[PDB]
């Protein structure tokens, strides 16, 4: 149950947001 | 007419042609209309800044470590202190993190040779000044709280001030033309299996640590003024030597610690919501 | 090569517009960011489109073009003290779409297209980045009628990085800023259409 | 201090520093799987070995082989994201049976599967074989040989392949998905068999988009004794 | 695979009494709305005057992001006894169709005035074909198969042919 | 001549946008019309960029640029029947600013640069409009924070009036119709400025 990620962290078409930099 | 033919000739059948090799000749049937046609590297083809080989790649400078140096660091005090090995990084605990190019390369090798580049840059400002002294140690190692014994090798002082970073080519020096990896040629465990001493008897081989052991020592203690900081960081870079040499192909020491997902049938597995 | 193929029709260039220095948004940097802390991070061009410098006249030719190939060059101009001291690393990744969260380390970035910002002495930096996608063209936009299929606006991504912390003295000033500008050294437009607003 | 004498040439010629040389030699793919004629056959994406066959601890099993990601070839082409030209594929049939075991290319479609798959979710697939639909096709005869070298083209849209992803299982663009392949090779038996897989690069063929080096992990250590004891 | 240009030519069913002007457009990546006229001629356009010639030709250029575009139908398809198709069928596809987007349109420019001793409407023939670089690659399972008289080889004259 | 003085830095050309065809709104012709009648009227560019064909890819560098030249050309196509019959006149007037309302007649349209169209043969007429303006550049856009006390976007006026009415059969059409489309041959645009919404 990973299929897409949580919508906090991302834009839209399901990726990391730009604006999230704390991913790495 | 229908004459006999007697030409004849004795034969060794094999099922494939140049199956170990990487290069040489081949007995691949092209699944094509031309048998005899390529991929057209005309247009879209490798660009000329990339690497062609892994020497190349060992070429690439990488921030290996750091350490930090202050004003209350006494003369003769160790700033720096490791075995520089380019099959491991350590022999007595796990790894996690960044590994240089030219680590990272060497892993997929048995033998390595050649010297070893290291750059060290001081993160630090005009107003920083003070003195260090890099030395490789080979067979027999310093005590830690004796600097001569580590001035008595092949040494680099470098004053620290207007210029911020210093070159070091770490000379090989050694009984063999080349070293063998510390690292397994192969490594079955998968599964992070609890070892044992029967384990370790019935490995691939034994690891031949290497006692070769790179050093950076306080020479001038580090006098900055009250106005800046009084430490500073030190990055240390290292790279393979332009005479860096690496040889015999075996399983790779390091691999991906980070978002490691393996491929499912898309899109049949679930991909349908 | 590839661009007399892909596009039947000529493309075009407006070198006044795009040509030109453009500021985008300012970055802090303090004491209490660690090593491989990304500051900034741009997926380009979309991010200079319809985020950064929005009413820039380099994004006129976007408006009204679908496709079209990029070169940059982007300048970075650092504002520390000579009281302090730090090091800053930016880079290049190309083609990043869905791997951006891989090989985006510091220690990548050595190895990727970069430059190096040391915080004390304020030396410039300018990286070049050609235009290295797995396709002819980059889509500009987005639209409504337009496929979902193909993720438009991106080719490359820029990370800008933390090498080694902002280090202050005794009631010194605990942060610094560091301001980026772009330019097209190289850009060609393809597909003329209706003009849309960007994003 | 001195640069020396490079070591290259004092023990042999055998050079094995070149990327392509590397990249050239087999790496096994599956190792004794099985082929079943219910089906339409044994799918295999056409793609070089990289992070995304990687095994993990913990993870659901799959028919790959767990050691492929710690490959040099594997560990090479995780530096570079673009890949161009022909791979060739060892397929060797656990057999010395007269029945022919066909070995069809599909070009890019843009779907990604492997192993054994009911294409349309049929239950019969003898009167309608992918291998007679028009395709190019090769057999094995594992009687006069069990083993085959065939060399799959680049026919694909795209200027290069995508090596590798930052999550293989994620659901995004779809046309985007199927980028990281350039096609598909289906081996198609007449009765139930098993083979063996490997995969390297052709000649023709060329690698792009240096990435660098990835975070890593290693506990080789552990697994071996020191030369004191 | 494909790729190039694709050629049209509209042939007017009219007379030299039949007069008018129409604009043909190619549109790429975004479409036109149906009311929105100013859209359409944005984009690549010829505009023909209708009169004494009847005829006009149109090369569609090639303007995509790829050198070539990947065919929209099957590279296999099993299905021969008109299968009722679910889900899981789909998800065990061949591929995944890469739907066009690429659209030609033809929009009325000034209205047809016709004598009254004429037809008030004209039929307009759309002849295609492929440019002379139209370019073709990736052989495949043919998605077009004969609809009409079908009938499979039988043994003559064994079965029955001798009444 | 008065370009490079009245600008010191270069001006800009996007032949590429401007130099295509653009057709703009529909124009009706009927029997009721009588001679002198103006059937439509444009204020240009004004009316080019923000009433006809807004969504043109030629009215792109307006939004960034504030002066400019402009010569333009526009083609005029009509579709009445053989039995019909009719005479329309296109002319152009100079700087026609607070001037419409006098020297706007059918003979003032003979007297100016003209093209005449016969309604019946369907003759296509070709006006071509040099810059002539009592300023050395011409006003794009208006804009709050500009001033009122110049009127922007009008160096000339185009006016298409019956010559004579339209006359048809028994049972014919009441009513044809005339398109015109529009292109810069040269224009030429400076000052540079952020981008804004025509109008």
């Amino acid at each position: 149950p990973h299929r897409f990620l949580p919508a906090n962290v991302s834009n839209r078409w399901n990726e990391y947001s730009s604006a999230y930099l704390p991913r790495v | 007419d229908k004459p006999k033919d007697v030409s004849s000739i004795t034969i060794i059948p094999k099922p494939r042609l140049g199956f170990p090799h990487g290069k040489g000749k081949s007995d691949a049937v092209a699944m094509r209309v031309n048998p005899v046609a390529l991929t057209s590297f005309q247009d879209v083809s490798a660009y000329p800044d990339e690497p062609r080989t892994t020497l190349d790649i060992a070429r690439i400078w990488g921030l290996r470590s750091t350490f930090n140096w202050g004003s209350g660091d006494e003369h003769g005090k160790e700033l720096f202190n490791t075995v520089l090995d380019p099959g491991l990084r350590f022999y007595d605990q796990d790894y996690e993190g960044q590994i240089t190019p030219m680590e990272y390369v060497t892993g997929l090798y048995n033998f390595w040779s050649g010297p070893i580049e290291l750059r060290f840059d001081f993160v630090s400002n005009a107003f920083h000044t003070g003195t260090v002294i890099i030395s490789a140690e080979y067979n027999r190692s310093s005590t830690n709280t004796d600097e001569c014994q580590s001035h008595s090798t092949y040494t680099k002082t470098f004053h620290l001030g207007e210029q911020k970073s210093v070159h070091f080519t770490v000379p090989y020096i050694y009984d063999t033309v080349v070293r063998r990896n510390t690292a397994s040629a192969y490594l079955p465990v998968t599964d992070y299996d609890k070892v044992d001493n029967v384990s370790r008897a019935q490995a691939m081989g034994i690891r031949a640590e290497s006692k070769m052991r790179v050093k950076v020592r306080v020479v001038n203690v580090l006098r900055p003024v009250a106005s800046t900081t009084s430490t500073i960081e030190v990055l240390v870079y290292m790279r393979g030597g332009k005479n860096y040499a690496l040889h015999g192909l075996k399983q790779s020491t390091y691999w991906p610690s980070n978002s490691v997902v393996p491929i499912d049938s898309f899109p049949p597995d679930g991909y349908d919501p | 090569g590839d661009l007399v193929i892909a596009s039947s029709e000529p493309t075009q260039q407006f070198r006044s517009l795009t040509n030109r220095w453009m500021p985008i948004n300012s970055i802090r940097v303090t004491v209490n960011g660690k090593r491989n802390d990304l500051l900034a991070q741009y997926y380009i061009p979309e991010d200079f489109l319809s985020t950064h410098a929005k009413c820039a006249p380099n994004t006129i030719p976007f408006e009204t073009y679908v496709y079209g190939k990029y070169e940059l060059e982007m300048k970075f101009v650092a504002n520390g003290n000579k009281f302090q001291c730090g090091k800053v690393i930016i880079s290049v990744k190309f083609d990043s779409y869905q791997a951006d969260n891989i090989n985006t380390g510091f220690q990548a970035a050595l190895s990727r297209p970069h430059i190096m910002l040391d915080l004390s002495t304020n030396n410039e930096g300018v990286l070049k980045i050609p235009f290295r996608y797995h396709r002819a063209f980059v889509r500009n936009q987005t639209h409504k009628t337009a496929t979902a299929g193909v993720r438009p606006g991106k080719f490359a991504s820029i990370y800008v990085q933390v090498l080694s912390p902002l280090q202050t003295g005794e009631g010194g000033a605990n942060d610094m800023f560091i301001r980026p500008f772009y330019r097209y050294t190289r850009a060609e437009f393809a597909g003329m259409s209706y003009k849309v607003p960007l994003t | 201090f001195s640069d020396g004498v490079t070591a290259m040439g004092f023990q042999s010629l055998d050079t094995q520093v070149s990327i392509k040389d590397i990249l050239r030699r087999p790496v096994l793919l599956f190792n004794h799987v099985e082929l079943d004629p219910d089906y339409t056959g044994f799918f295999i994406p056409i793609m070089p070995p990289s992070r995304m066959m990687q095994y993990k601890s913990g993870d659901k099993e799959t028919s790959f082989q767990r050691l492929i990601g710690r490959t040099p070839q594997a560990a090479i082409m995780n530096l570079f994201r673009f890949w161009r030209g022909s791979l060739r594929y060892t397929i060797i049939i656990h057999s010395t049976d007269g029945h022919p075991i066909y070995v069809t290319h599909v070009p890019h479609t843009g779907n990604r599967v492997y192993g054994l798959m009911k294409v349309n979710n049929l239950h019969e697939y003898t009167k309608v074989p992918i291998f007679g639909c028009g395709l190019t096709t090769e057999m094995i005869i594992p009687s006069v040989n069990p083993s085959i070298c065939v060399e799959v083209p680049f026919d694909t849209e795209n200027n290069w392949a995508v090596t590798f992803d930052e999550d293989a299982q994620r659901n995004y663009s779809w046309r985007d998905k199927g980028d990281t392949v350039t096609g598909h090779l289906v081996v198609t038996p007449v009765v139930s068999v098993y083979m063996s897989v490997w995969v390297e690069a052709g000649d023709d063929f060329e690698v792009s988009n240096f990435y660098g080096p990835p975070s890593v992990k290693t506990n080789d250590w552990n697994y071996a004794f020191s030369d004191e004891h």
